[PDB]
C-alpha cells in the first residue's frame, strides 16, 4: 500500500540519499530563535 | 449485495397503524431502501426520523416529484409484476419522493408519497429539515405541489411576474411566451411565443 | 411581530425618532417595509370557500392599498390611473372567480402576494408586470389608439371580423 | 389454509430478507428481539467499514502539520511520490536514449486513392 | 455484484531490512518531527494547553512586533517568482497545442473523385443534441441519394462532435478551424454552400488528421 | 436483583472519574464527555420517566422502553469506555450521547402526534394501495371476433 | 437569563457566540398546531361592550 | 417510582463553556476528569 | 505527459502555499469565519469539503456500499479538520489537490509494465 512505508509499489528506493538531501530541507526550525535574534538585534 | 443490510422497520413498528411497502434493488446502492409513506403521516414520520436515536444522524439528501399521471410502460409491458413499484404510478396524479442518508446505519432511505387530490396538498417538512426549504420551493414551483406549513413559499428558479409549472408533462419545452425588447416601450417586454420546429 | 408585514417593520420617519417625540408610528401598508422579506410562510389552510373568499378579498385589498405606490415607483401612472389599474386587476380576479377549491385558492393567494412583493421591491420590470394592470378592451392612456378596424367592421359580428382579419400568414 | 400464513404472522411477503419472525403488538418479546437485532446491525455495519469508522483512528489520531515551505516534505508519502515521478522520467529517458531514435506516423497522400 | 473479504485490515508492508522493497530513506529524522507537535490540544480543538510556555510568547512577539508577512511573502513571491520565463503564447504569431480530435468548424467532405460523401441518412440530424442540423433530400436527376438542403445553425449548435461520430461515411467533419468570428448573426447560418466550401478549403488538414484517427484502431 | 430500569439512579456507581479517555472527539465543537456512563444513565432514566405519559399499550412506548432497557443493561455491564464505544458503532461516545439526548424532546412530539391512533386519510391510503395491486391488460392484445351480419329490420305494414 | 440559556459569559468565549444564539435550530411546531379549527388573529371579545 | 435525576438543557449541549463546565466538574479538577493537556 | 504535469504540480502548490497558508492576513481573514458544527453539517445536508471540515469523515469514494470506481482498491487518504471554518476548508482543498497526484500516480502504475525479461547469462534486461 503506497500510503505506508516499504510498499512494493514504490520504485525510487535504492540510493536516494543524495537526491533526497538536494530535494528536501536539511534544517529544523527552532521556535523562538528568529524572535530572539530579531528583537535583540533591533534593541541594540 | 455482499454487505450487512437491515430493513428500516423501526418506522412501521412505531407507527403501528401503517402498512409497510418496501423495496431494494441492485439498480440502487447496496445500502439503499425505498418505502411507501402516506401523506397524512409524512410530517409525523419526519418528526420521528429527525430525533430518533439511530435516525438522529439523518440528512435529507434530495427531494423532488414525478408526474405519474402520464406514466406508461413503453417496452416489456407484460413483464410487469404486481410487486414492482411502477404499479403505484398509474392513475395517481403526483408522486413526491424524498431521500435521506443516515450515518449511524450507513444507509439511504427513500420515501414515496402519492398525491391523488387535485390540488396536490402535502405537509412541508422544512421546519424539521432546514435544507428542505429550497428543495420544496423548487418542487412546488416546478410541479405545482401545494406545500402546507412551509417556511417560505416564494418561488426559486422561476422568472418574475410569471405563474407556471414547467416540469408538468402537459407543458411544452418551448414555453408559452418569449421576451423581446420593445422600442416603443424602450424596454424588455414579453409576448406570445413562436419557435422553430426541427 | 417578526414578519415583513409586522407593525415594527416600518421605515423610521427620522434618524433619532419614529414620527414624533410622544408617539411611535410608521407607514407599512401603502409602501414597502424597512427590512426585506426573508420568509413568507404558507397561508394557513382554508377549510371553507368562505375562508378562501375572505383571503381573496384581503389580498385584493392589499393590492388596492399598494397600487398607487407601485405606479409612482414604476412610472406607469400615465398608462392607467390608480382606479383603472384596480379595476383591471379586479377583472383579472373575476376571470378566476369560478374557483371552488380552497387549496388551489390558497396557492393562488400565495403567488399573488409574492408577485405583489416583487412589484413593491422592483424585482420585476414595469413593462413585464403591467400585463396584469393593462385594460382588457380599452386603449392604454399613454398612446394614441387606432379605430380603423372598428370603422371598417362597424356593426359586424366578431366571426366576420376574425374572418377578414385572418389567423395565418398568407405568404406561406 | 388459504393465505399460507398464520393470522398472527404479520408478513405478507419478505423477499428482502425472508424473515420468519414477525413483529407484532401482541408478542412483546418480538420488540426486544428486533431491538437486539437492530443493535447487532448497528455494531456490525460500522465494524465492516474500512475507512468510514475506526476506533483505532479515534484513539490514535494521525495529523498532517504544515511546518515547512514545501508541503510535500511534511508528508513522507508525497516525498516518495516526487521521487517515483522523477525515477519514471529518468527511466523513460534512459530507454529512449539507448534506443537512439523514435518511430513516428507519417502522413501519406496516396492513402486517399 | 460484489466480492467477499475475510481480512478487512490491509497490513503494513514488511519493515524488515532483509526483505526486498525496503526503503532506508523513507523516514527523515529532521523532517518527520510530527510527534513533537502531535500532542497539542490547540490542533485538536478550541481549548488551550494547561501550562503555556515562553515559546508562545516569543512566537507572538515575532508575529506582532515584527510583522513578517510584508518581508517573507514579499521576497518569496515578488523577487523569486519573477525569475521564471513567461508562460504567455503570442497568439497572432503562435498557436496553442491542439489535437487531431479537436472539434472546430463543421465542413462537408468529398470523395477523391469529387462526388459528395454525404448521403441523406439524417443520422447526424437525429444525433445533434441541439437540433442545429436541418436536412432535406430529393433524388438527384442521375438517381443519387443526395441532399437538396443541408443547414447547420452555428449559433444553436454545441460543438460536441456527435455529428461527425454518427456520420457513417465521414461526410460531416468538425475540422480544426476555430477563427470563425462573424459580425452578422446571418453569417453564422451555415448552408450547404458554406459547408462544402469549408470542406474544399480544409480537406488537406482534415484528411491528415483522419488518416491518424483511422490508423489508431489498427 | 431489582431491574436496572426500576432501580433508582446510583450517582456513586457511575459518576466516577475515568482515565484512558480520548484526547479529542474528532468533531468540531464537540467536547469530550468525562462521565459518558453517568450521562447515558441520566438520559435513560429521564426518558423512562417521561414515557409514562404515553399509553402503556402504545407500540412507540414499548419500542422506546425496550431500547432504553437494552442500552442501560449494556452500559452497566461494560464499564470500559472504549469497549462501550466499540459496541455502539465505532464512533465517539459523545456523538452517541448527543443523538440519544434527542429522545427526551421526541417524547412530547410523539405524544402530540399520537401514532397509536388512526387518522381519517388511512381509508384513502388503503384504497390507493388496493387499486394499485389490480391486474392490468391492454386493448391491443384482446381478441376481437368478426361480428355476425346485422339483421335488417323492416317496419311492419 | 443569558447564562441560563447558555450564552458566552467570557471574553475569550465571545468568539463562539453564533454557536449559542443563532446556529441552534428552533424546535419544529407540534403537529397539534396544524389542526386548530380557526386561525383568525386573536381579538378581545367585545360582548358586553 | 424513583424520580429521575435532574438533567438541564446545558448538559445536552455538544460543547461546554467555562461556567457550564464548572457545575459539571464540581468536586473535581480538569486534570482529574479530562486528563492533562499538553502543548 | 500527465505524470510530468503531476511532478510539476507540486511547484504550483508550494507557490500558492507559501503566500496563502502561513500569511497572517490570510489566517486572520479565514480562521474562525463561517465556523459550523456537525449538526449544521447534518441539518443543511452539507457534503464533501464542507462536511469534512466538520470532521464527519464522510467520503463516498472510500465507502463499502457506495464506491463507484477503482477508488476502493487504491490506498489514498482523505482529510478532515477539527475546526469547521474557512481556513480548514482551504487546507482541505489544498491537501485534496496534493493527494489527487498520488491517486493519479497509483492509477497510472496500475497499467504499467515495470518489470522486463532478464537474460540468464548476463542478468540484464533484454
Ligand atoms: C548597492 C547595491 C545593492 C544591491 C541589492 C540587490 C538586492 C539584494 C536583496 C537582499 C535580500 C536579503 C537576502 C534574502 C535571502 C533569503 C534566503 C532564504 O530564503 O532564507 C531566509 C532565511 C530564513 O529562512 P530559512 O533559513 O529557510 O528557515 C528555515 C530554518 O530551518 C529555520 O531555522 P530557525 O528559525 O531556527 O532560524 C533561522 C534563521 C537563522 O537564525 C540563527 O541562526 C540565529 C542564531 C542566533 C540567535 C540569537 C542569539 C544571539 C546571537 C548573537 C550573539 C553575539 C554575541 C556572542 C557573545 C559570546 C561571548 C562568549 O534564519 C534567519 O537568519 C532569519 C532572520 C531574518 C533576517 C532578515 C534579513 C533582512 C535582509 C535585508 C536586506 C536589505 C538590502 C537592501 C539593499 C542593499 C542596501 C541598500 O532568512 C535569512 O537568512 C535572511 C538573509 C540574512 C542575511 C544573509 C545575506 C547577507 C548579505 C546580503 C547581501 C545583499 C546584496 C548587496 C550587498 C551590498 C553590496 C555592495
Ligand atoms: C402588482 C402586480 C400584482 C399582480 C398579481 C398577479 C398574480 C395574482 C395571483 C392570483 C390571484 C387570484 O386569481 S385569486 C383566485 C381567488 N379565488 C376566487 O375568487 C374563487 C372564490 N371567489 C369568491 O369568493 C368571489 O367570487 C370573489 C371574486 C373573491 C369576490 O366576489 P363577490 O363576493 O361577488
Ligand atoms: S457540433 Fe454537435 S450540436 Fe453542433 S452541429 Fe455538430 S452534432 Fe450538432
Ligand atoms: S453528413 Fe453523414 S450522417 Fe449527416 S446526412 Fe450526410 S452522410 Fe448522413
Amino acid at each position: 500500500r503506497a500510503d505506508m512505508a516499504h510498499s512494493p509499489f514504490h520504485k525510487a528506493i535504492h540510493d536516494l540519499e543524495d537526491k533526497r538531501s538536494k530535494l528536501f530541507p536539511d534544517r529544523r526550525r527552532i521556535p523562538g530563535r528568529k524572535a530572539k535574534l530579531l528583537l535583540a538585534a533591533s534593541l541594540l | 449485495m455482499q454487505n450487512k443490510y437491515m430493513q428500516p422497520i423501526q418506522l412501521f413498528i412505531v407507527f403501528e397503524k401503517l402498512n409497510s411497502k418496501m423495496w431494494i434493488s441492485k439498480k440502487l446502492n447496496s445500502n439503499h431502501s425505498i418505502a411507501l409513506i402516506p401523506s397524512n403521516w409524512f410530517y409525523s414520520i419526519n418528526l420521528f426520523l429527525k430525533r430518533e436515536l439511530l435516525f438522529s444522524n439523518i440528512t435529507l439528501i434530495e427531494n423532488s416529484a414525478i408526474d405519474t399521471i402520464s406514466y406508461n410502460l413503453e417496452t416489456n409491458q407484460n413483464d410487469l409484476d404486481k410487486t414492482n413499484i411502477e404499479n403505484y404510478f398509474f392513475k395517481n396524479k403526483m408522486l413526491v419522493f424524498y431521500n435521506y442518508y443516515n450515518y449511524f446505519l450507513k444507509s439511504k432511505l427513500t420515501l414515496f408519497i402519492i398525491l391523488n387530490n387535485l390540488n396536490k396538498n402535502i405537509d412541508s417538512i422544512d421546519r424539521i429539515f432546514a435544507n428542505a426549504n429550497w428543495l420544496e420551493r423548487e418542487t412546488s414551483e416546478m410541479y405545482g405541489i401545494n406545500y402546507k406549513w412551509k417556511i417560505d413559499t416564494r418561488k426559486l428558479l422561476l422568472d418574475y411576474s410569471k405563474i407556471e409549472n414547467p416540469m408538468l408533462k402537459e407543458f411544452q419545452s418551448e414555453g408559452t411566451q418569449d421576451a423581446f425588447y420593445n422600442i416603443f416601450e424602450n424596454q424588455v417586454v414579453v409576448l406570445k411565443n413562436e419557435t422553430v420546429e426541427l | 411581530m417578526n414578519h415583513y408585514w409586522g407593525s415594527s417593520n416600518t421605515i423610521p420617519a427620522s434618524s433619532t425618532q419614529n414620527n414624533n417625540y410622544f408617539s411611535g408610528g410608521g407607514n407599512n401598508v401603502t409602501i414597502r417595509g424597512n427590512e426585506i422579506m426573508e420568509r413568507l410562510p404558507s397561508q394557513t389552510p382554508s377549510q371553507n370557500m368562505v375562508q378562501a373568499s375572505m383571503k381573496t378579498l384581503r389580498f385584493y385589498r392589499k393590492f388596492c392599498r399598494l397600487i398607487p405606490f407601485i405606479l409612482r415607483i414604476h412610472n406607469i401612472g400615465t398608462k392607467f390611473t390608480a382606479q383603472q389599474a384596480m379595476i383591471n386587476f379586479g377583472n383579472y380576479i373575476r376571470e378566476r372567480n369560478h374557483y371552488r377549491d380552497p387549496g388551489l385558492i390558497d396557492h393562488r393567494i400565495q403567488l399573488g402576494y409574492e408577485l405583489l412583493y416583487e412589484a413593491e421591491m422592483h424585482f420585476s420590470q414595469h413593462t413585464i408586470l403591467m400585463q396584469y394592470l393593462s385594460p382588457y378592451n380599452t386603449p392604454l392612456s399613454d398612446r394614441g389608439y387606432s379605430y380603423l378596424e372598428k370603422v371598417k367592421y362597424g356593426n359586424k359580428s366578431k366571426f366576420l371580423q376574425g374572418f377578414y382579419k385572418g389567423n395565418k400568414p398568407t405568404e406561406f | 389454509e388459504k393465505e399460507k400464513r398464520s393470522p398472527s404472522n404479520n408478513i405478507i411477503i419478505d423477499e428482502i430478507s425472508n424473515s420468519d419472525k414477525p413483529i407484532t403488538k401482541e408478542n412483546r418479546e418480538s420488540v426486544a428481539h428486533h431491538v437486539r437485532q437492530q443493535f447487532e446491525f448497528f455494531r456490525e455495519v460500522n465494524a465492516e467499514e474500512v475507512w468510514s469508522v475506526s476506533i483505532e483512528e479515534k484513539y490514535n489520531p494521525e495529523l498532517y502539520i504544515y511546518k515547512t515551505y514545501d508541503m510535500a516534505a511534511d508528508d513522507p508519502v508525497w516525498r516518495q511520490v516526487k521521487l517515483d515521478l522523477e525515477w519514471t522520467f529518468e527511466n523513460i529517458a534512459e530507454r529512449r536514449e539507448s534506443l537512439g531514435y523514435m518511430p513516428t506516423f507519417k502522413g501519406d497522400p496516396n492513402f486517399w486513392q | 455484484g460484489y466480492i467477499q473479504r475475510s481480512n478487512i485490515h490491509e497490513e503494513a508492508p514488511n519493515t524488515s531490512v532483509e526483505a526486498k522493497h525496503h526503503n532506508k530513506t523513507f523516514y527523515d529524522p529532521i523532517l518527520d518531527i510530527d510527534e513533537d507537535l502531535k500532542d497539542d490540544i490547540r490542533l485538536y480543538g478550541r481549548d488551550k494547553p494547561d501550562e503555556l510556555d515562553f515559546t508562545d510568547v516569543w512566537e507572538s512577539s515575532y508575529q506582532n512586533i515584527i510583522c513578517p508577512e510584508y518581508f517573507y511573502h514579499f521576497w518569496f513571491c515578488g523577487i523569486v517568482y519573477s525569475f521564471e520565463p513567461e508562460w504567455t503564447i503570442n497568439y497572432p504569431f503562435e498557436k496553442g497545442p491542439l489535437s487531431p480530435l479537436f472539434r472546430g468548424e463543421h465542413a462537408l467532405r468529398r470523395y477523391p473523385t469529387g462526388e459528395e460523401r454525404c448521403i441523406a441518412c439524417k443520422l447526424c440530424q437525429s444525433a445533434c443534441p441541439a437540433r442545429a442540423i436541418t436536412i432535406e433530400t430529393e433524388p438527384r436527376p442521375d438517381g443519387s441519394r443526395r441532399t437538396v438542403r443541408y443547414d447547420i445553425d452555428m449559433t444553436k449548435c454545441i460543438y460536441c462532435g456527435f455529428c461527425q461520430e454518427a456520420c457513417p461515411v465521414d461526410a460531416i467533419v468538425e475540422g480544426p478551424n476555430y477563427e470563425q468570428t462573424a459580425y452578422l448573426h446571418e453569417d453564422l447560418f451555415y448552408d450547404k454552400y458554406k459547408l462544402l466550401e469549408n470542406g474544399d478549403k480544409w480537406e488537406p488538414q482534415i484528411a491528415r488528421n483522419i488518416e491518424y484517427l483511422i490508423n489508431q484502431p489498427l | 436483583e431489582v431491574p436496572i430500569h426500576l432501580r433508582p439512579y446510583n450517582k456513586e456507581k457511575y459518576e466516577v472519574p475515568s482515565t484512558k479517555l480520548k484526547y479529542s472527539t474528532g468533531y468540531a465543537l464537540l467536547d469530550v464527555e468525562p462521565m459518558p456512563r453517568a450521562k447515558i444513565m441520566k438520559i435513560s432514566y429521564n426518558i423512562l420517566h417521561k414515557l409514562k405519559e404515553i399509553p402503556e399499550t402504545a407500540m412507540y412506548r414499548i419500542y422506546t422502553e425496550e431500547k432504553v432497557k437494552y442500552i442501560m443493561k449494556l452500559t452497566d455491564e461494560i464499564e470500559d469506555v472504549r469497549q462501550l464505544e466499540e459496541e455502539f458503532g465505532q464512533d465517539s461516545i459523545e456523538l452517541f450521547i448527543y443523538s440519544y439526548g434527542k429522545e427526551l424532546e421526541l417524547v412530547e412530539y410523539m405524544k402530540h402526534s399520537k401514532p397509536w391512533e388512526s387518522r381519517p386519510g388511512d381509508e384513502e391510503q388503503n384504497e390507493m394501495i388496493r387499486i394499485a395491486s389490480q391486474k392490468r391488460v391492454y386493448l391491443k392484445h384482446q381478441r376481437v371476433d368478426r361480428p355476425a351480419r346485422q339483421e335488417a329490420a323492416f317496419i311492419s305494414s | 437569563k443569558m447564562r441560563d440559556l447558555g450564552f458566552p459569559m467570557e471574553g475569550e468565549e465571545e468568539e463562539y457566540i453564533e454557536q449559542r444564539v443563532f446556529m441552534r435550530e428552533q424546535l419544529p411546531p407540534l403537529e397539534s398546531e396544524f389542526w386548530k379549527k380557526n386561525y383568525d388573529p386573536y381579538e378581545q371579545d367585545l360582548f358586553h361592550f | 417510582s424513583p424520580a429521575p435525576p435532574t438533567i438541564g438543557q446545558v448538559e445536552l449541549e455538544p460543547f461546554k463553556f467555562n461556567h457550564e463546565r464548572d457545575q459539571l466538574i464540581y468536586g473535581y479538577t480538569m486534570e482529574e476528569l479530562y486528563g492533562k493537556k499538553f502543548g | 505527459d500527465i505524470l510530468e504535469f503531476s511532478r510539476n504540480f507540486f511547484t504550483t502548490l508550494n507557490e500558492m502555499h507559501n503566500v496563502l497558508t502561513y500569511n497572517k492576513i490570510w489566517k486572520q481573514r479565514l480562521i474562525n469565519i463561517g465556523t459550523y458544527s456537525f449538526q449544521t453539517c447534518l441539518d443543511y445536508g452539507l457534503t464533501g469539503v464542507m462536511a469534512r471540515s466538520c470532521g464527519l469523515k464522510r467520503d463516498l469514494r472510500l465507502s463499502k456500499t457506495e464506491t463507484y470506481a477503482n477508488y476502493y482498491y487504491l490506498n489514498f487518504r482523505s482529510y478532515t479538520g477539527q475546526h469547521g471554518d474557512c481556513y480548514d476548508r482551504f487546507l482541505i482543498r489544498m491537501n485534496e489537490m496534493c493527494e489527487s497526484l498520488n491517486i493519479v500516480n497509483q492509477s497510472i502504475n496500475k497499467i504499467s509494465k515495470f518489470n522486463n525479461i532478464v537474460s540468464i547469462n548476463t542478468k540484464k534486461n533484454i
